[PDB]
């Protein structure tokens, strides 16, 4: 163990597989995120391993991951699954953690399936968050703008109110994912390897680490359409950038025109008010069934949670509701 | 000696006020992830929390009553009690067998702290002009006072006396044994978990104090938003307390200190014998 | 749950005050209130905790025109306390005129601490019968604190004025303030000067400078009733279940006090008691006899030993009291306190029931009545003129307390099936 | 991305500079600006970077007439910083004439920043409301920077002017930067003067100094507020998606701030989290009640005490709070810092957004509405004439401000279905 630790520098190897696979430093994450977005929602045929590559160097040294070892930050790179003609970025990408060394014997192509699989989850929540505070940035944008129209406001408020139960679900899951599935598991293998003189007891705590994760993330075979209903409420998430952007699409460009017609002055605006008499109650039983949707497939899963293990996933259901709405309009 | 024999109070009038209104519903209306955050609480607000262990102490029900020695529609005032779970050399003395014995002397003290708490309650609602069920009031809570100060002190804290100096001279673990039991047995036959009838006299002298403070309650809250029909009731109540009463007493005289509880409960010895014996 | 304390009265101010003292020698904290590390014990029901390492006791502190309070402030106690409610007469009824003008902001007090708290049991009154300040003004608030809260508890710590005949003005202070104390005070916690005076006297040699020694026997007392409180028993541990076996008829809540050790300047249980039944141990001065007793001991005591002795008083005829009722004499059991230096280690407590005090209120009862029909001594003040113009609320009054008396003659005697 | 933080009125130039003094402590360098080797931390967001061993601030430091100044020149950290931006009214209006007529060249030294750096994320306004020099100006460049960049995010560090009645002119002043605040800044950190004059009070003895003390107190909240940015966490580490929580309603941006230690001149999660809900512990002064709030730790936490702390609230019934939404209670954690003395360990945060704030707005409201009746307040400055001549844009803010209370009392209510 002592030579392993230091020749190979097998430990520090393990706490940058916390720090980047598990996202574990989080802001090398973030700043990587911000700059590959309009790369990742293009189709990935068009995407090349190189671009990745070079905007990672950019990340890598704005961001903290410069002062740690050469070694781990050379380890570090990324790659891309098998492409299909049907693809898009954010459905083939993946961050590679090389295994260089007889550490191989410490660490099998299994376990690295399983690191895929919950970085796999924590890939679509983290996509959903940005997505959402999107939808938040342009409510605080365009509606300072939107104060020479008050007849809009019915439905702005509708988009207001329906943005942050949003925000509530997915700064509860992201909590849940925190403090339970990358704390309690991280306590149990710290202590479990510091103790432990022995590299079978090492390799058979880190096993039952990951498959503890398994267990507690949602990706059992039981879980499975727990899974099938979680992905349903990031469906009404990205719809909704869509929705509301069909507002500003309209709403906004005619105010401009308003003004110009002003500034002509120093007819045609009676159809401008008619076409929003027009446009108005569509947009708005639009937002309404989108809302009860939602509404039915949150409380269709909470009610489905009731049923699951005995402890672990339990706690996720006092998560998701600590006013009880789901128990006063149930 | 902390959970069971109540030797933490502080813990007891935090977490009873704190839990009945949940405790009292029927069985399958109570969940126990609610009961257990509120167990866990009123030790960790509580000076009990000081003990290494706070956390082998867990909920569990009890359905079946007193019939056991040889429920269905009420939870928690029925069915309820504390299980202290063993580990491996500790298992060796405390075991199961003594595990529900301290259980069913737990749940029989559990109503002598239930009901004397009720009345006291009652008391702080009100602070010509009916007032005889002020005296069926006190002398019910004079009683039930006088009864379980009898049960802590005159069984439970001189044997547990009498323990604290056997164990330190046991020289094997069959002394350490044989001593765990004699103390068990000697607390449970004193006590009430005792007679071919287990005596149910005690059992509705307690039920009609809890009917008392039910209806007692419920006119006055009715009364305060007929004054001779709930004259009936507690003089049906009076009659029935003083009745096992006497048959309380007699089902003392009878076996043959031990006719202490009768001094404490009659200092000037009124009551004594209203009704000749044999 | 938490009890909230409230002194007034310069006498108050200063019992209240050796009460605290009393009480940061008892409970684990420094005289300049940080916490010291040698401790069991509870610091919640009388003091407010933070973590500003002082943890202040729960004392609303009212005054008129402070005077002494700077000699509360010049102190290593200063910064166990400051809630910021100090602010700037004669008579029950100026008092109570003065206390009626200014009830908003006092009570904007008591409703400050009544917000800090979640929990609340109880109100303590520290308070003098016919006291100048504290008279008036505290009937006053103890009409208001029982009329805005019926769900809490209200204890009443009163001395009485005695000195054997000067204030004219006395009995009907002491008469008024005993019908708010008898409407509007649950239970009533009775002492006086005169038998404490007394038993100083006995003790120690003193004449002159008899209040600074009376002080101390009266913390004593209020800390040893409250030890039951602030340390965990079983029996009695709240306020609500003390007071419920104690009060055997709604006009009667007056407990008498004693205290074993009458001079700490072995015992089995059996000498404690028998010393504790005497009139000499006794701090409160036809057959007068007590309804029911509840006796509270604090020491290292053997179990089975208080059996035997509760049977020593039952062969003794030490019982020659005989009300109407089964419900009997009490005996508890508190641990002694650990923590301080402990001299004389099991030391006693008495909270019974007795009309022999029914006496001492027929006192004020006669003098004002022999006042009532010279009309010279009520000293006609403005504000007491505008108050009653015909002043016949002291004529109500004294009906009411008559009514008491009729009351307590009837609660004397096995016969109280007819009302008295 | 980087924050670029702008300074304006002699207190807020104080408080700025109090606050540097503050990181210069807590990030790796030395008083004179040198990097020190002992030290994780990212000195990027508030601190530009050059090789010059003394990494500069980014402060935008303006003034009017510099007094206070001078006395930030004499000191160990005029080599912090240089930025050559220090330039030489009474009454709102006046300010915001004199910083109308001198826009170019104060928004060519705000151009100069934003071309210095390359990546720009928000700007902090540290601004007094009503002070005078700080008044008028601050709104106008607040007006100025949101509609130059509507990208970008407008946080404000402000303190509430209130004194319990003198200045006749301050309604008028806060109604109107009352109204620039909330339709030119995204999210508003709002303080007063008088509850942490209160907490300063109930720790310390002081009357006088006070100025000296609260100032301290201010900038251990504003580095607490930035420690999860500057030390990276990873929940609402960026300004973006810490504001995009906290925001229900639009016109709601106002935070309610807390902390933990009320004086530091163990624990588990609950004792800290029940220390917090207390209205004591809270630095801002009918049922009036939270919308949603978060709380963020900083100190040794072990993290499945959290849940479990979490989880007594929910027991305790402490939450008799009810909007309209089930946006929640939010917890965070984040480290406490290394590198400094640090002493009382786990210290805890709140941002919430609470409507018994909307109290003190309307106070405000109340006394411009007498001031308007009476007409002899408004002291008639000539610019203030010239810039209105009916004084109809006040009357128009107070209608703003108006419907900002009918919005507010019926957030209040579980009713939010219709507007208010």
């Amino acid at each position: 163990l002592d030579v392993l630790n230091k020749k190979y520098s097998l430990l520090d190897h393990m706490q940058a597989m916390r720090r980047y696979l598990l996202l574990g430093q989080g802001d090398f994450i973030r700043h990587l995120m911000d700059l590959l977005k309009p790369e990742l929602v293009r189709p990935a045929t068009t995407l090349y391993q190189h671009n990745l590559t070079g905007i990672l160097e950019t990340a890598v040294r704005a961001t903290n991951a410069q002062f740690d070892s050469p070694e781990i930050l050379r380890r570090l790179d990324v790659r891309l699954l098998e492409v299909s003609p049907g693809d898009t970025g954010w459905d083939v990408f993946s961050l590679d953690y090389h295994v260089d060394g007889p550490i191989a014997t410490v660490f099998t192509r299994e376990c690295m399936s399983h690191y895929l699989r919950v970085f796999n989850f924590l890939w679509r929540a983290k996509r959903m968050e940005y997505i959402l505070t999107d939808i938040r940035k342009g409510h605080m944008c365009n509606a300072k703008l939107l104060r020479n129209m008050p007849e809009f406001s019915g439905v702005l408020h509708q988009c207001h109110i329906l943005a942050s139960e949003m925000v509530h679900f997915i700064h509860q899951m992201q909590y849940y994912i925190t403090f339970e599935v990358l704390e309690c598991s991280w306590d149990e293998l710290w202590n479990k390897v510091q103790q432990a003189q022995d590299l079978d007891h090492i390799i058979a705590a880190h096993e039952v680490f990951l498959d503890t994760i398994i267990s507690r993330c949602l990706l059992d075979s039981d879980s499975r359409a727990l899974l099938n209903q979680l992905r349903a409420v990031f469906d009404q998430i990205i719809e909704l950038q869509n929705a509301q952007d069909a507002i500003y699409r309209a709403a906004l460009e005619e105010l401009q025109r308003r003004l110009q017609f002003e500034e002509k002055k120093k007819e045609e605006e009676n159809k401008r008010i008619g076409e929003f008499k027009e446009s108005i109650p569509k947009m708005c039983s639009q937002l309404r069934i989108l809302t009860h949707f939602y509404q039915g497939i949150v409380q269709q899963f909470l009610v489905l949670l009731t049923t699951s293990s005995d402890e672990s996933l339990r706690f996720l259901s006092f998560r998701l509701d600590f006013n009880e709405h789901y128990k006063a309009r149930e | 000696k902390r959970y069971f024999l109540m030797d933490q109070g502080d813990f007891f009038v935090h977490f009873m006020d704190l839990a009945e209104e949940e405790l009292r519903k029927p069985v399958e209306d109570i969940t126990p992830p609610r009961l257990e955050a509120l167990l866990e609480l009123a030790l960790r607000m509580s000076t009990a929390n000081t003990d290494p262990f706070k956390d082998d102490l867990k909920i569990d029900l009890m359905p079946h009553d007193l019939i056991t020695q040889l429920e269905l529609a009420l939870s928690g005032l029925e069915a309820f009690s504390f299980d202290y779970i063993v580990k491996w050399p500790l298992s060796l003395i405390i075991n199961r067998k003594a595990l529900t014995r301290y259980q069913m002397l737990f749940r029989h003290m559990f109503y002598c702290k239930h009901v004397e708490r009720q009345l006291c309650s009652v008391w702080i609602s009100n602070k010509q002009w009916f007032a005889g069920a002020f005296t069926l009031r006190q002398r019910m809570l004079n009683f039930v006072q006088n009864i379980q100060y009898y049960m802590m002190f005159e069984v439970m804290e001189p044997t547990w006396h009498i323990l604290e100096k056997n164990l330190k001279s046991a020289s094997n673990i069959d002394d350490v044994l044989g001593h765990h039991t004699g103390f068990l047995d000697t607390c449970l036959k004193d006590c009430m978990l005792t007679n071919p009838e287990l005596l149910k006299v005690f059992s509705k002298l307690m039920s009609v104090c809890v009917m008392f403070t039910n209806c007692m309650q419920k006119f006055t809250q009715s009364m305060k938003l007929l004054v001779s029909g709930f004259e009936a009731t507690i003089n049906k109540f009076d009659k029935n307390f003083s009745a096992h009463l006497l048959d309380l007493l007699a089902r003392l005289s009878i076996y043959s200190g031990m006719a202490s509880v009768i001094s404490r409960l009659d200092f000037n010895g009124f009551y004594t014998e209203r009704l000749e014996r044999l | 749950r938490e009890i909230i304390t409230l002194q007034l009265g310069q006498c108050g101010n200063q019992i209240g005050f050796e009460f605290w003292k009393q009480l940061c020698a008892e409970h684990g904290i420094s005289p300049e209130g940080i916490v010291e590390e040698f401790a069991t014990d509870r610091k919640d029901v009388f003091f407010y905790q933070a973590d500003d390492e002082h943890y202040i006791p729960r004392a609303v502190l009212l005054d008129l025109e402070p005077r002494v309070i700077h000699s509360i402030l010049n102190s290593p106690y200063a910064k166990l306390y400051n809630p910021e409610n100090i602010y700037l007469g004669n008579n029950w009824a100026s008092g109570f005129s003065q206390g009626e003008k200014i009830h908003e902001d006092i009570f904007d007090i008591i409703d400050r601490e009544a917000d800090g708290s979640d929990s609340l049991e109880g109100f303590v009154l520290c308070h003098s019968i016919a006291g100048g300040t504290g008279s008036g003004l505290g009937s006053y608030l103890l009409e208001r604190l029982n009329d805005r809260y019926p769900k809490k508890l209200v204890q009443t710590y009163s001395v009485f004025p005695n000195q054997d005949e000067d204030v004219v003005v006395q009995p009907y202070n002491s008469l008024l303030t005993l019908k708010r104390l008898t409407q509007n005070a649950d239970c009533v916690v009775v002492l006086d000067n005169t038998a404490l005076n007394r038993i100083a006297t006995d003790r120690l040699h003193i004449q002159n400078p008899s209040f600074s020694q009376i002080n101390q026997l009266v913390s004593t007392i209020m800390s040893a009733s409250t030890t039951t409180l602030r340390y965990p028993g079983y029996m009695n541990n709240d306020l609500i279940g003390l007071i419920a076996s104690l009060i055997p008829t709604p006009r009667l809540h007056f407990l008498m006090t004693g205290y074993t050790p009458l001079t700490t300047d072995k015992t089995t249980v059996l000498d404690v008691m028998r010393r504790l039944l005497q009139p000499k141990n006794v701090m409160v001065s036809t057959n007068h006899c007590y309804i029911a007793i509840l006796n509270i001991i604090q020491g290292e005591v053997d179990p089975t030993q208080v059996h035997k002795s509760l049977q020593r008083i039952r062969e003794r005829k030490l019982a020659n009291f005989i009300p109407w009722g089964p419900a009997s004499i009490q005996v508890a059991l508190s641990r002694k306190s650990p923590y301080l230096p402990s001299a004389h280690r099991v030391s006693g407590l008495m909270m019974a029931n007795h009309t022999s005090i029914s006496s001492l209120f027929e006192r004020t009862c006669r003098q004002y009545d022999k006042l009532r029909k010279r009309e010279a001594f009520l000293e006609q003040f403005r504000k007491e003129d505008m108050f009653k113009d015909n002043f016949d609320e002291m004529d109500t009054s004294r009906e009411i307390v008559q009514q008491l008396i009729d009351e307590y003659h009837a609660a004397t005697r096995p016969d109280y099936i007819s009302w008295g």
